[PDB]
RNA sequence: GAGGUGAAAUUCUUGGAUUUAUUGAAGACUAACUACUGCGAAAGCAUUUGCCAAGGACGUUUUCAUUAAUCAAGAACGUAGGGAUCGGGUGGUGUUUUUUUAAU
C-alpha cells in the first residue's frame, strides 16, 4: 500500500523549484527551491542545487510519509521558453534516485494560443 | 522539392507494386458474418 | 541563500520559528463514483478536526487530477486524466464526484503533425440533469489508403459539414444521458467510433478524441443522489466507555 | 423532513472539559438514553441511538420516549395507521430487513452492483460489431419494483429486469424487421456462447417475446448471475423506428 | 544509518546496521541490551544492543509506524512490544514468541504514546493517539478484552501512564493527570502563551521526576511526585 | 529501427532493466525488474536515454548521455526571440547550419557540447554551463552576426574551455 | 434456433444479393431507354415504392 | 527567500513575496494545423456559428450585338518541353462507401 503526491517541479529561468503536494493542490509539503540550498546568487538555478534540493524534499516527504510521486514538470510558459531546461531533468533524477516511488511523468507548461 | 518528388516517386513504386500483389494473389460467425 | 550577500531589510522581521503542522494535520482517502473500477484513489492532509473553520467544510471544494490509467488498471488509455471534485465528506471518506477531463498534453502534441487537417469542434450543452458542459472534440484527416499525394486536405466546405455533424452527434449523446451515464459511456472511448462511423461517410477522418469536458453549472447538492452514486451508509454508534 | 426522517442517530451537542449550558439541557433532556459517542471522523458528540425498525418510523419511538419522560409517565400514545400500512409493502427476505427502514434502498444498490460486474463482462469481451451503450432499463432500475429484489427470487414477474443494449452505427444491417430481429438473435447468440465460454460462473438462456406483436421471433436472453439477480437484455438498432416508419 | 556509541571511554561507533526505511521512532527497554527502532514502512525491527544486530524483523504491519514501548522487568519471561501506527491500530506484539497477539483495529489517526503495566497475567495497556482517545485495555496473554475510555481533551503525545494507577498526557503544553477507572482531570499545568505542544515526557527515578521537551527547543521540569501530593 | 540493434543491450546487459517496443502507441517502456537489477536511478537515465536519441541526437551521443550521467539536455525554439517571419526563419536555420554543417560542427567541437536543430526547434545536450555557453553563442547568431566574429568569439570561449 | 438463424440467413443473403446485383444491372427496356438506378441501391421494388413516395 | 544578469544592484517579501489550488473580472491575440498552399485591385487576410451583400474559375446548343483597349484631368481605397499542386468539369472502374429519411 503506498500514497500519492504531487511534484510540480518548476524549472524556472535562473532559479528551480521542487515542492510536492498532496493530489488535491492544496495542502502544500516542503517547498524548496535553488536558492535556498547554494550560496552563491550566479547557480541558484544549478543542476546540484536541484539535486540537492529535490534530495531534502525526498527527505522531508518520507517524513510525513508519502511514498509515491506523481511528478508534473513545468517550465515558465507563458510567451518564453515553453520547455523544461536543464534543472527539471537534474530535480527529475535526484528525486527518481532517492528511494521514491515514481508515477505519471507529464509536462503541464502553459501554452499560450498567440498571446502577446 | 527534389526530395518531395522523390517521396512521390517511392510511393507510386509501392502503390503499384502493392497493386501486382493485391493482382496476383463456424455457424454463427457465418451468420454474424458481413459486420 | 548564504551569508555573503546581503541582509536586504526583509530578514529584520523576526521568524516566527516553528508551527510543526504535520503533527497536526489529517488524512483522508477519497472514494471515486461507481462508474470506474478501484474507487479508492489516494490521500489527502487537511487540517486538525476542530471548531472554527472545520475540516468538513473547509473540504469538499477541491479537485484532485487523477490518471484513468490509475482508475482502470489497463494501460490502454494512460493519457485522459480526469479532474474528481470532492463534494460530500462522510466518516472519512471523501465522497467524489465527477468534474472534468482532459488529456495529457503530450498525446496530442504527438498526435498532430504537418500534412494533415485537424477538425475542432465544442458546445454548451445542459445534460438531462443541471449540468452544462463545455464538451470539446478534436479529430483529424486520414490518409487515405491507396493514396498517393502528400496533401490530405480538406476541402473547408467539408470542414463546415464534419463540424455540424459532429456537434449535432455529441450534443444528441449528450442530452439523452445523465452525468454519471456520460461518464460511463466517455471511458470505453466511444463516442469517437460513433463519430467515425457517422462521418466517415463524408471523409475518412483518422483518431477521433474528444479530450476535453468543462462543467459551467452544477443543480444543487442532493446528498441522497451522491451517495446513490456510490452505495448507501448509515454513521452509527461507538462505544462511549464513560 | 424526509431527507434526514430515519437517522438513526442524533447528534446534539459537542464534548468538552467545561459542561456547557446545551450539554446539560441534552442531558437533563434525554437522561437514560443518551450518551456521548465517537464518530468515525474523530470528533465526540452526545448523542443517542435508535433502533430502526420497518413496521415503523423511528419517530414513533422517539416522541414515544420524549413524552414519557416529560408529560406524563402514563400518557399513552396510539397510533396504528402507519403500523398497518406501513408493512403492507412485502417484507423482503433480506438480512435484518425487519431491523432496516424502509427508505433503505439497498436490495437496488446491490443489484445494481452485480449489474455493473455484468457490465464490465460484457464491454471487455470481442464482437464482430462492438457494443456502443449498454444502459438498463428496468424496475428495479427505477426503484419501483413491488418486492425489493432480493437474490435468487425466481417466481417474481418483476424478477427479470430488462437491459438494453445499441451496438455501433452500422450500415451493413439487413433490411426487413424479421432478418434485422433474426440478426439480433444472431448476435445474442454469439454473447451467451462466448460468456459460456470464459465466464462459467455465470449463466444465459433464451427467450421468445411477444408484447411486441406481429414480429414472433424477437429474442432476448436472460443471464443469471451468481450474485442472484437476472437481467433480461434486449438489442436495439438504429434502423429499428425507421423500419416501423417504412412499414 | 543506526549507529551505537557505547557511552564509557570507549566513545566509538560500536555497531552500525544499515535498516531499511528512514524510521522515526526508537525505544530501549526498562532494562538494558533491546533497541526497537521501526521505519516509515511497515518493519519493525528489534535488536539486542551488547552484540548489535538484528534479533527481530516483525514485517507484520501497515503504514508508518507511530511511538512504541517496551514491556521490561528485570528476569522475566515475558518481554512484549508495543507497536503503534499512524492508520489507527496496536498491534502487540511478544519478543519470546515472535507472534502477533493481538490484532486491534479502533482508533481514527497517529497512535502516539502507548504504555504498559500489569496490576495484579494481567498486563493492562493504555494506548493515546492524536485523536482525543486514551483507550485502555485489559490484555491478557491469551484473549484480551476492553475496558474504559476516558477521554482526554488534548492531543495525546507520550501518554505516560500508571503513575502513583494514574496517568499523564501532554500534547497542548499541557500536562494533564488523570484518574484511572473514572474519569477526572485533577492535575494539569498552565497553558502556555504560545501555541506549541509537547514533543516528549521524560521518566527520571522510577516515574517521579518529569521532564518535558517541548515542540519549541526548551526542556521542563515537573516533580510529580511533589505536585500531586500538593491544584495546579 | 535501424537503432535498435545497439540500444537495448546498453538497456539490458550493461545497464540492467528491461524493455519493450510498443506498436500500440508507437512508444518505448521501460520497466525495472526487482530480482536483480541494481542501481536505482538507472530507469531515469535510461528513459532520458531514449529520450535524447527520439528527440533527434544520433546514438552514440545518447550512450554519451546514458554513460557520464551528469549531462543535461536543453532545448529552446527560434520563436521566442525577434519572432521570426518564415523567411528570415529560413535565414536563421541556415546561418546556424551554415554550409555543409560547418557552423554547427564548429560550435560542437568548440563548446565541448552536441546540437541538434528541428525547423524551429533546436536541443543541446552536454554539460551544463558548456549548455549556457553554447546557448549565448547560438542566440547572438540568431539574432545575427558575422560568422568571423562568432568564430573569434568561440575562440576566446575555447581559450576558457582549455 | 443456431440452425433457424443458419438456414435463414443462408437464403436471405442470397435472394438480397441477386435482388442487388439484378438491380445493378437493368439496362434494358424494351424501347431503348437506360434505367437510372444510383449508387449501391439493393431493389427495384425499392427504387419503385421511392418513386411512388415521391408523388 | 523571490526577482533580475556576464556578475551584480534596484525592487518585493513573516501585513506571508515566489510556488501550489479553486475561482472571478478585464482587455488584446488567434499556439501546433502552416505548405514554396487559398483569397483580395493593393495594403493585407487565419477560432466557431449566423446574417448581409459581393467576387473568381468552371459548366452552358441562354441572351445582347462591337458595347473593346489605352492613359493626362478627376475619383475611391491604402525560345520550347515535363512533373506536381489548388479550384471546376468529363470519362473510367476498385476500395472506402452503403441500404426507402434528405443530400451527393
Amino acid at each position: 500500500s503506498q500514497v500519492f503526491g504531487v511534484a510540480r517541479i518548476y524549472a524556472s529561468f535562473n532559479d528551480t523549484f521542487v515542492h510536492v503536494t498532496d493530489l488535491s493542490g492544496k495542502e502544500t509539503i516542503a517547498r524548496v527551491t535553488g536558492g535556498m540550498k547554494v550560496k552563491a546568487d550566479r547557480d541558484e538555478s544549478s543542476p546540484y542545487a536541484a539535486m540537492l534540493a529535490a534530495q531534502d524534499v525526498a527527505a522531508k516527504c518520507k517524513e510525513v510519509g508519502i511514498t509515491a510521486v506523481h511528478v508534473k514538470i513545468r517550465a515558465t510558459g507563458g510567451t518564453r521558453t515553453k520547455t523544461p531546461g536543464p534543472g527539471g531533468q537534474a530535480a527529475l533524477r535526484a528525486l527518481a534516485r532517492s528511494g521514491l516511488r515514481i508515477g505519471r511523468i507529464e509536462d503541464v507548461t502553459p501554452v499560450p494560443s498567440d498571446s502577446t | 522539392t527534389q526530395n518531395v518528388i522523390d517521396e512521390r516517386k517511392l510511393r507510386v513504386q509501392k502503390q503499384l507494386d502493392k497493386e501486382k500483389n493485391i493482382r496476383k494473389r463456424d455457424v454463427i460467425e457465418e451468420a454474424l458474418s458481413r459486420f | 541563500v548564504g551569508k555573503n550577500k546581503r541582509l536586504s531589510k526583509g530578514k529584520k522581521g523576526q521568524k516566527k520559528r516553528v508551527v510543526d503542522p504535520f503533527t497536526r494535520k489529517e488524512w483522508f482517502d477519497i472514494k471515486a463514483p461507481s462508474t470506474f473500477e478501484n474507487r479508492n484513489v489516494g490521500k489527502t492532509l487537511v487540517n486538525k478536526s476542530t471548531g472554527l473553520k472545520s475540516a468538513s467544510d473547509a473540504l469538499k471544494g477541491r479537485v484532485v487530477e487523477v490518471c484513468l490509467a490509475d482508475l482502470q488498471g489497463s494501460e490502454d488509455h494512460s493519457f485522459r486524466k480526469i479532474k474528481l471534485r470532492v463534494d460530500e465528506v462522510q466518516g472519512k471518506n471523501l465522497l467524489t464526484n465527477f468534474h472534468g477531463m482532459d488529456f495529457t498534453t503530450d498525446k496530442l502534441r504527438s498526435m498532430v503533425r504537418k500534412w494533415q487537417t485537424l477538425i475542432e469542434a465544442n458546445v454548451t450543452v445542459k445534460t438531462s440533469d443541471d449540468y452544462v458542459l463545455r464538451i470539446f472534440a478534436i479529430a483529424f484527416t486520414r490518409k487515405q489508403a491507396n493514396q498517393v499525394k502528400r496533401h490530405s486536405y480538406a476541402q473547408s466546405s467539408h470542414i463546415r459539414a464534419i463540424r455540424k455533424v459532429i456537434s449535432e452527434i455529441l450534443t444528441k449523446e449528450v442530452q439523452g444521458s445523465t452525468l454519471a451515464q456520460l461518464t460511463s459511456k466517455l471511458i470505453p472511448e466511444v463516442i469517437n467510433k460513433e463519430i467515425e462511423n457517422a462521418t466517415k461517410d463524408i471523409f475518412p477522418l483518422q483518431n477521433i478524441h474528444v479530450r476535453k469536458v468543462k462543467l459551467l453549472k452544477q443543480p444543487k447538492f442532493d446528498v441522497g443522489a451522491l451517495m446513490a452514486l456510490h452505495g448507501e451508509g448509515s454513521g452509527e454508534e461507538k462505544g462511549k466507555k464513560v | 423532513n424526509p431527507s434526514e426522517c430515519d437517522k438513526l442517530v442524533t447528534k446534539g451537542p459537542a464534548h468538552s472539559e467545561t459542561m456547557s449550558t446545551e450539554a446539560a439541557v441534552f442531558k437533563n433532556f434525554w437522561g437514560i438514553k443518551s450518551s456521548l459517542r465517537r464518530f468515525k471522523d474523530g470528533s465526540i458528540t452526545h448523542c443517542c441511538v435508535w433502533s430502526t425498525s420497518s413496521s415503523e418510523p423511528i419517530i414513533s419511538s422517539i416522541v414515544n420516549f420524549a413524552l414519557q419522560k416529560h408529560v406524563s409517565k402514563k400518557a399513552q400514545i396510539s397510533n396504528e395507521t402507519i403500523k398497518k400500512f406501513h408493512n403492507f409493502l412485502p417484507l423482503p427476505n433480506l438480512p435484518s430487513s425487519a431491523k432496516t427502514s424502509v427508505l433503505n434502498l439497498s436490495s437496488f444498490f446491490n443489484l445494481k452492483k452485480s449489474f455493473d460486474d455484468l457490465y464490465k463482462i460484457i464491454f471487455q469481451m470481442k464482437l464482430p460489431l462492438s457494443v456502443k451503450s449498454i444502459l438498463p432499463v428496468g424496475s428495479a432500475f427505477r426503484y419501483t419494483s413491488l418486492c425489493q429484489p432480493v437474490p435468487f427470487a425466481y417466481s417474481d414477474p418483476d424478477f427479470f429486469q430488462d437491459v438494453i443494449l445499441e451496438f455501433e452505427t452500422s450500415p451493413k444491417w439487413p433490411d426487413e424487421i424479421t432478418s434485422l430481429e433474426k440478426a439480433k438473435t444472431a448476435f445474442l447468440l454469439k454473447i451467451q456462447e462466448e460468456l459460456s465460454a470464459n465466464s462459467s460462473t455465470y449463466r444465459s438462456f433464451f427467450s421468445r417475446d411477444e408484447s411486441i406483436p406481429y414480429n414472433l421471433e424477437i429474442v432476448t436472453l436472460n443471464i443469471l448471475t451468481p450474485e442472484g439477480y437476472g437481467f433480461k437484455f434486449r438489442v436495439l438498432t438504429e434502423r429499428d423506428e425507421i423500419l416501423y416508419l417504412r412499414a | 544509518q543506526l549507529l551505537k556509541i557505547f557511552h564509557l571511554k570507549t566513545g566509538k561507533v560500536v555497531r552500525s546496521m544499515k535498516i531499511s526505511s528512514p524510521s522515526y521512532i526508537l525505544d530501549a527497554d526498562s532494562t538494558s541490551t533491546l533497541l526497537a527502532v521501526g521505519g516509515t514502512d511497515g518493519s519493525i525491527i528489534v535488536v539486542d544492543i551488547e552484540n548489535g544486530y538484528i534479533t527481530h524483523s516483525f514485517k507484520g504491519h501497515g503504514g508508518t509506524i507511530s511511538s512504541l514501548k517496551f514491556y521490561g522487568q528485570l528476569n522475566s519471561k515475558i518481554w512484549l512490544l508495543a507497536s503503534g501506527d499512524t492508520n489507527g491500530m496496536v498491534k502487540v506484539w511478544d519478543l519470546v514468541k515472535r507472534k502477533c497477539l493481538h490484532t486491534l483495529q479502533e482508533h481514527t489517526s497517529a497512535v502516539r504514546g502507548l504504555d504498559i503495566i500489569e496490576v495484579p497475567p494481567s498486563l493492562n495497556l493504555l494506548s493515546g493517539g492524536r485523536d482525543d482517545i486514551i483507550n485502555l485495555w485489559d490484555f491478557n496473554m491469551k484473549k484480551k478484552c476492553k475496558l474504559l475510555k476516558t477521554l482526554p481533551v488534548n492531543q495525546q503525545v507520550e501518554s505516560c501512564g500508571f503513575l502513583k494507577i494514574i496517568y499523564t498526557a501532554g500534547g497542548d503544553a499541557i500536562f494533564q493527570l488523570i484518574d484511572s477507572e473514572s474519569g477526572s482531570v485533577l492535575k494539569r499545568t498552565n497553558k502556555p502563551i504560545e501555541e506549541l505542544f509537547i514533543i516528549g515526557v521524560l521518566p527520571i527515578l522510577s516515574n517521579s521526576q518529569m521532564f518535558l521537551v517541548l515542540s519549541d527547543q526548551t526542556l521542563q521540569l515537573i516533580n510529580v511526585e511533589e505536585d500531586l501530593k500538593n491544584t495546579i | 529501427r535501424n537503432s535498435w540493434t545497439k540500444i537495448y543491450p546498453p538497456l539490458v546487459e550493461h545497464l540492467k532493466l528491461q524493455v519493450r517496443m510498443n506498436l500500440k502507441t508507437k512508444s518505448v517502456e521501460l520497466r525495472t525488474n526487482p530480482k536483480f537489477t541494481t542501481d536505482p536511478g538507472a530507469l531515469q537515465k535510461g528513459a532520458d536515454f531514449i529520450k535524447a536519441f527520439t528527440l533527434g541526437f544520433d546514438l552514440d551521443d545518447s550512450i554519451a548521455l546514458l554513460r557520464l550521467d551528469d549531462l543535461y539536455i536543453e532545448t529552446f525554439e527560434v520563436k521566442d526571440v525577434k519572432t521570426l517571419t518564415g523567411d528570415h526563419l529560413s535565414r536563421a536555420i541556415g546561418r546556424i547550419a551554415g554550409k555543409d554543417g560547418k557552423t554547427k560542427f564548429a560550435i560542437e567541437n568548440a563548446t565541448r557540447t552536441r546540437i541538434v536543430l528541428a525547423d524551429s526547434k533546436i536541443h543541446i545536450l552536454g554539460g551544463f554551463t558548456h549548455i549556457r555557453m553554447a546557448r549565448e553563442s547560438v542566440v547572438s547568431l540568431i539574432l545575427g552576426s558575422p560568422p568571423g566574429k562568432v568564430y573569434g568569439n568561440l575562440r576566446t570561449v575555447a581559450s576558457r574551455l582549455k | 434456433l443456431k440452425e433457424d438463424i443458419h438456414t435463414h440467413m443462408a437464403i436471405f443473403e442470397q435472394r438480397e444479393a441477386q435482388a442487388q446485383e439484378d438491380v445493378q444491372s437493368s439496362i434494358v427496356d424494351e424501347d431503348g431507354f437506360t434505367l437510372v438506378v444510383g449508387k449501391n441501391t439493393k431493389s427495384l421494388n425499392s427504387i419503385r415504392k421511392k418513386i411512388l413516395n415521391k408523388n
